[PDB]
């Protein structure tokens, strides 16, 4: 397993961020790529016993380096919004012949370059309970969780059910929906159902938490607009069990 | 210089079908061909590959062959499960991971058997802090299919499933969203072909 920071990435053209990257599996190659939408991953970097090796005509404003045997950097700046991507790090070569060969992938850093951060706005986030009709037809209750008006679209959301994530009758849309289709800067919108037993959702002991995690501006962008600044932030909308009319 | 084709670059099957994908490549040194899987969200996986040599490797539902000769190799999914959708990258290489040509990939979409279908739209509460109305098309077959809205300020998700693992009961939703004046549910979809038989309630 290879892990990475960040998950998501919003940076403006004059933001220096770093992208981090692990692997303890004692991998004597580590690698980064580039992958664009429904693109599969173009090789950038490779690194061979921490020298580097291998290098695919990478720009200079992706400077990478390789501290020790088990760690990778990538760092960014004068980034351009085409710069857009998931960046993904890998690993292989186990040490000298004690293990057979296969590569590893991180869970990649999404990133979006913006011209200007003016757009960046965080989600609305709104849960609304089960239909009654729905839960005498089947038994089932079903919650949906809105999130709108978000921009960019890096958005990661969970539901909580009484303080621990649960993954069991939940689908989250693939994609988010485009709010004005036609605009090039369309907030978006992202749905989300989870379903219950109609007796779950009926114990008003049961707490429902729909969390839209948005990744946004850090503290070192600036920020004049009068609006609130859109920094990274949680939204949450909360809901509870309802007994019996 | 070199190049790996695959096919097709979209496949929907039912659960329980059989799913296969066919490259090619045009390298003729090629002596590893690995296949990766991605799901939403995730970094690509490393499932099966073929070490060459072979024409042949079977693990469990997964299987692929390759033909140097002909320069084809193919992957074979059997008895598909929804956990399957997933976009694949078959690839070949002749030095290792290091130098992979990767195929442009192939979004497999596996939509599960519904058990016992019961198609009905359901208005949902409304929320103290949303001025939305909320709509869901739930329990649908799985021949199925939700088009978007024609109006503009009529929001509607595609179709989507979820599945309640502990009665292993799958399930299809799509939700439909407004704020105009002009929007109950018995509407909402109308631009799609619900079956004849869901269920309005009141
Ligand atoms: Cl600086
Ligand atoms: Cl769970």
């Amino acid at each position: 397993e290879v892990t990475q920071t960040p998950k998501h990435l919003v940076m403006g053209m004059t933001n220096k961020k770093s992208l981090k990257c692990e692997q303890h599996m004692g991998h004597r190659a580590m690698y980064w790529y580039k992958q664009k939408a429904k693109k599969p991953p173009e090789l950038m970097f490779v690194y061979s016993y921490e020298k580097l090796s291998i290098n695919e005509s990478v720009p200079s404003r992706f400077s990478p380096e390789c501290p020790n045997s088990s760690l990778l950097n990538l760092h960014l700046h004068a980034l351009q919004p085409e710069d857009s991507a998931l960046y993904l790090c890998a690993s292989s070569q186990p040490p000298l012949g004690v293990g057979t060969d296969t590569q590893y992938f991180g869970p990649g850093t999404r990133l979006t370059v913006l011209e200007d951060l003016k757009n960046v706005f965080p989600p609305e986030v709104a849960v609304f309970e089960p239909s009654e009709a729905e839960i005498s037809h089947t038994q089932k209750a079903t919650l949906v969780c809105l999130a709108t008006g978000f921009y960019p679209d890096h958005v990661e959301l969970s539901w909580w059910v009484n303080g621990k994530e649960v993954h069991s009758g939940v689908c989250t849309d693939p994609q988010p929906l485009k709010e004005q289709p036609a605009l090039n800067d369309s907030r978006y919108a992202l749905s989300s159902r989870l379903r219950v037993s109609a007796t779950f959702w009926q114990n008003p002991r049961n707490h429902f938490r729909c969390q839209v995690q948005f990744y946004g501006l850090s503290e070192n962008d600036e920020w004049t607009q009068d609006r609130a600044k859109p920094v990274t932030q949680i939204v949450s909308a909360e809901a509870w069990g309802r007994a019996d009319g | 210089g070199e190049n790996v084709e695959q096919h097709p670059s979209t496949l929907s099957v039912q659960e329980g079908d059989s799913a296969v994908i066919k490259c090619t490549y045009s390298d003729s040194a090629s002596n590893y061909f690995p296949w990766y899987k991605q799901e939403l969200g995730k970094g690509p996986q490393l499932i099966i590959d073929i070490r060459s040599n072979v024409g042949e490797k079977k693990d469990q539902r997964i299987a692929v062959t390759l033909n140097k000769t002909a320069k084809h190799f193919s992957l074979h999914i059997t008895e598909t499960q929804p956990e399957d959708s997933a976009v694949y990258f078959c690839a070949a290489s002749k030095r290792g991971f290091q130098k992979l040509v990767f195929g442009t990939g192939t979004r497999l979409l596996v939509s599960p058997n519904i058990q016992n279908p019961d198609p009905a739209v359901y208005q949902l509460r409304d929320s103290k802090s949303s001025d939305k109305s909320v709509c869901l098309f739930t329990d649908f077959d799985s021949q199925t299919n939700v088009s978007q809205s024609k109006d503009s300020d009529v929001y509607i998700t595609d179709k989507c499933v979820l599945d309640m693992r502990s009665m292993d009961f799958k399930s299809n939703s799509a939700v439909a969203w407004s704020n105009k004046s002009d929007f109950a549910c018995a509407n909402a979809f109308n631009n799609s072909i619900i079956p004849e038989d869901t269920f309005f309630p009141s």
